[PDB]
RNA sequence: AAAUUGUUGAAAGGGAAGGGCAUUUGAUCAGACAUGGUGUUUUGUAUU
RNA sequence: AUACUGCCAGCUGGGACUGAGGACUGCGACGUAAGUCAAGGAUGCUGGCAUAAUGGUUAUAUGCCGCCCGUCUUGAAACACGGACCAAGGAGUCUAACGUCUAUGCGAGUGUUUGGGUGUAAAACCCAUACGCGUAAUGAAAGUGAACGUAGGUUGGGGCCUCGCAAGAGGUGCACAAUCGACCGAUCCUGAUGUCUUCGGAUGGAUUUGAGUAAGAGCAUAGCUGUUGGGACCCGAAAGAU
RNA sequence: AUAUGUAAGAAGUCCUUGUUACUUAAUUGAACGUGGACAUUUGAAUGAAGAGCUUUUAGUGGGCCAUUUUUGGUAAGCAG
């Protein structure tokens, strides 16, 4: 009682029903997986600058 | 038997729970007889509190 | 809102006296909340039955 | 409200919504959690991890009485005391007149110091004290003192 | 405010002026085309007594129907055919000549027949059946009044404004011919004059690029 | 025959008419379309559609996330409008002499807000005394911190608070959560 | 009550019957012209 | 001039189907102005019967068409299975614990109804406690336990605040989403004053980690739908045991 | 050849380097950002029937047949 094995047959059709659609984007992206040096300066920077940016608009 | 994202239930009826079965139906019946057997005792100790 | 309700007396067709509303005649009219409340209520007055 | 069931929606339909190539049979993947292991791994994993084995020590005869301690905030500490006279204290913050606060008697066993009560001076009976809880009371004024 | 003399009277009052303009507009519509074609003629003369050959432009405008079923379509060709607005058998709609559309002309070529409108069937399309996409529902054109008031922005006040875009594609050919709902014309009167349609013009066939004889075909279905 | 592009028949997938069987909640649905439909106003027809909105959609807002929005520069004097249940909260011990339209006071906040000397109103009469809304700011409530929210999109690698009965140690804390047992998630 | 039968009777009948679209023929039936109209030759002009 | 092709907002004729629709309206055409029109959908005139005449129903006849229904199936009219016929009965139910959504009440609380009071005696009405869930999490546990900032910075944000009769910006931005942070547990580090001679970790960290905090949102009742154990949609074994 | 990955800008382009515990011999770079300039061609065509997003659940998990590409087989209304 051999059957079918494989096969992509409506695959596509299925896929592109409600599918292909592109992922959305946004302004700054995870920082995750990124080096953790540059995380570490990048927070530091971060700081300073909204710091130095309260007081110039204090 | 297991199906989607549901939490994990442990009912325990595997066994004869429908012999043993108990419906309070007798409420109103036990509330009104234990104020009646209240209300003869009170009457058989009519001083006393 | 409603000023004074008047008192009816056997004795003729109304008296002096008159009383202002409770409030309770203010309070909101709720026809879906009542009609599920005595849905309830009306089960509550039941008695149970089975076969054998 | 049995006659708003689906039941009675599929009346003259020959399957009654469960399908003419795989029919509505007793117990197809098991009964119960069968399998968990085996066939139902996939859901075991994706939506219950952690189900399968055991990992901290035991405690026989254990004691919820002897595990009892609720915990109460600061915030929920001032209201706690009573309004009627929470309003006459909060105008007349001063010492030698701070409320006395049981939590113990509220029914709380710990205080944690989640953060800004005002700054009139109260004293707190608590079996158990948080170090945040303490340094903020001690900051509005009040001192913490300890119960059993 | 009895809003019967002095209303009426300044609405009216707009209505000749823009009927006016209106009819300013179209006569110097029709002394274009006609100086075109005369331009063309003796351009045509003029090379001839030169020596040399007058190439004809390539035409900027097509008008395009698909003319086979909603069935056994492939995914490209039905895409583009929805891009082009060919969504129904017998459907028309004017396109722009570009690399672009004529590549897409070229992937469609077997479910549609296209060629080069000329003025009379531009104009016998809109008058006969024009309808405007105004908030996405097909309402008939039917007014100079409707037309100003839903392509005003661009220009075009009148039927002969829009046609006169159609043909001599401008600057607002696009927005125009987005407003022109897509044509639903009948089947041919006289027959689609081959026995069999799906094959191309060229081999006896009905699909494919008829070039100017889409004005008799499109007169016919229309 | 039509090549269709998109859905036939498909329904517009927003609210109307809520689902609420309320005679007055029908009342002040009827004055806002009324509203909405004659005024253009935008803080009518945002409105209009809150009072379409569903329970869960409607979360209570509390006095202190009110005072927040007071407390917000040049905002003193705005009638803060919240289309649903007001609660009060008991961790703030100051409030404004602000103005509060709402649908549902609890007793605690009302009291609260009569106390600090504001009004407390409704939808009805934030009408007849702001037709076009003016001088309002619209509060909303914390729609995405419930027990429901916090165990949709449950999965690998997501942390979404599994849907479980019992919690402690032997509860799903093992083989999947554990690189001692197993793999973790 | 139905299945299934005998009889008022009606129609059909070249190796089935029943059915759909559409008329014809026979049988049968509802709807509609005292309806809110002419001012005085017919009247059973407070009834018009 | 004429096979031809193209155009005409060129001129005439013969047929057919259709007639939808409203208490002032619109867009237009027509002699130097009265107003009429084929201009936002049929009117005018004239005939026959004041009825089975038109029609509805029904039975035949005629033209064309029409395989026996339910099921399994890629495929049933099937030389696949059930069905001679009719009446009555006949199959997704109730319960315990629940998920999503919805409605209702109250709301950092919520649930009277295990009980007690009273009752027009299983209704109804009322009631100091406790308890369940929530308000705190995290760790195996001992334990510890959520604001260094306007409860933070950036981006986007509905709504709300002016000069404003042609094209025109800022302020605030609380749902929510993305991101960088801060705080609370766990892991790994570091380790100042003081020593029930070795003990509490103050402070400062770490591409680590939590179903957390960061101005609560839950509780209860009910209703589709779905889940599990129960006879479990209904009927059906060969068996096993006392 | 047919298929196939990108890009066709405002989350963009140019002067101030303001912050940094990263980096450089070095106010050198890197990342983030404050100030300023860019409108009806905001940077190809066509279309868009409203973008986007979340929850929950049914049935299904025996397939078969054209035209092309193609494997085993002499071939098959064969098997893949």
């Amino acid at each position: 009682a051999k059957s079918k094995n494989h096969t992509a047959h409506n695959q596509t059709r299925k896929a592109h029903r409600n599918g292909i659609k592109k992922p959305k984007t946004y302004k700054y992206p995870s920082l995750k997986g990124v080096d953790p040096k540059f995380r570490r300066n990048h927070k530091h920077a971060l700081h300073g600058t909204a710091k130095a940016l309260a007081a110039a608009k204090k | 038997a297991i199906s989607k994202n549901l939490p994990i239930l442990k009912n325990h009826f595997r066994k004869h729970w429908q012999e043993r079965v108990k419906v309070h139906f007798d409420q109103a019946g036990k509330k009104v007889s234990r104020r009646n057997a209240r209300a003869t005792r009170a009457a058989k100790i009519a001083p006393r509190p | 809102s409603r000023p004074q309700v008047t008192v009816h007396s056997l004795t003729g067709e109304a008296t002096a006296n008159a009383l202002p509303l409770p409030a309770v005649f203010s309070a909101p009219i709720r026809p879906d909340i009542v009609h599920t409340v005595f849905t309830s209520v009306n089960k509550n007055k039941r008695q149970a039955y089975a076969v054998s | 409200p049995s006659r708003f069931t689906k039941t009675r929606k599929h009346r003259g339909h020959v399957s009654a919504g469960k399908g003419r190539i795989g029919k509505h049979r007793k117990h197809p993947g098991g009964r119960g959690m069968a399998g968990g292991q085996h066939h139902h791994r996939i859901n075991m994993d994706k939506y219950h991890p952690g189900y399968f084995g055991k990992v901290g020590m035991r405690y026989f005869h254990k004691q919820q009485a002897h595990f009892w301690k609720p915990v109460l905030n600061l915030d929920k500490l001032w209201t706690l005391i009573p309004e009627d006279k929470r309003d006459q204290y909060l105008k007349s913050a001063s010492k030698e007149t701070a409320p006395v606060i049981d939590t113990l008697a509220a029914g709380y066993g710990k205080i944690l110091g989640k953060g800004r009560i005002p700054n009139v001076p109260v004293i707190v009976k608590a079996r158990f004290v948080s170090k945040l809880a303490e340094e903020k009371i001690r900051a509005a004024g009040g001192v913490v003192e300890l119960i059993a | 405010a009895e809003q019967v003399a002095a209303e009426r009277a300044a609405r009216k009052a707009a209505n000749k002026e823009k009927r006016a303009i209106i009819l300013e507009r179209n006569a110097a519509y029709q002394k274009e085309y006609e100086t075109a074609e005369r331009n063309i003629i003796q351009a045509k003369r003029d090379a001839k007594a030169a020596g040399s050959y007058y190439v004809e432009a390539q035409h900027k405008l097509v008008f395009v129907v698909r003319i086979k079923g909603i069935n056994k379509i492939p995914p490209k060709p039905r895409k583009v055919l929805q891009l082009l607005r060919l969504t129904r058998i017998n459907s028309g709609t004017f396109v722009k000549v570009t690399k672009a559309t004529l590549e897409l002309l070229k992937l469609i070529e077997p479910y549609v027949a296209y060629g080069y409108p000329s003025y009379s069937t531009i104009r016998q399309l809109v008058y006969k059946r024009g309808f405007g996409k105004i908030n996405k529902q097909r309402v008939p054109l039917s007014d100079n009044a409707i037309i100003e008031a839903n392509l005003g922005k661009y220009g075009i006040l009148s039927i002969d404004d829009l046609i006169h875009e159609i043909i001599t594609v401008g600057p607002h050919f696009k927005q125009a011919n987005n407003f022109l709902w897509p044509f639903k014309l009948s089947n041919p009167s006289g027959g689609w004059g081959v026995p069999r349609k799906f094959k191309h013009f060229i081999q006896g066939g009905s699909f494919g690029n008829r070039e100017e004889f889409i004005n008799k075909l499109v007169k016919s279905m229309n | 025959g039509i090549d269709h592009t998109s859905k036939q028949h498909k329904r517009s997938g927003h609210r109307t008419a809520p689902k609420s069987d309320n005679v007055y909640l029908k009342l002040l649905v009827k004055l806002y379309t009324f509203l909405a439909r004659r005024t253009d106003a935008p803080f009518n027809k945002v409105v209009l559609k809150a009072l379409f909105l569903s329970k869960i959609n409607r979360p209570p807002v509390s006095v202190s996330r009110i005072a927040r929005a007071l407390k917000q520069e040049g905002a003193a004097n705005k009638t803060v409008v919240v289309v649903g249940t007001v609660t009060d909260d008991a961790r703030i011990f100051e409030f404004p002499k602000t103005t509060v339209a709402a649908l549902r006071f609890t007793a605690g906040a009302r009291a609260k807000i009569v106390k600090a000397g504001g009004e407390c109103i409704t939808l009805d009469q934030l009408a007849v005394r702001a037709p076009k809304g003016q001088n309002t700011l619209i509060l909303r409530g914390p729609r995405n911190s419930r027990e429901a929210v916090r165990h949709f999109g449950m999965g690998p690698h997501k942390g979404k608070a599994p849907r479980i009965l019992s919690t402690g140690r032997k509860f799903e804390r093992a083989r999947g959560r554990r690189r001692s047992k197993g793999f973790k998630v």
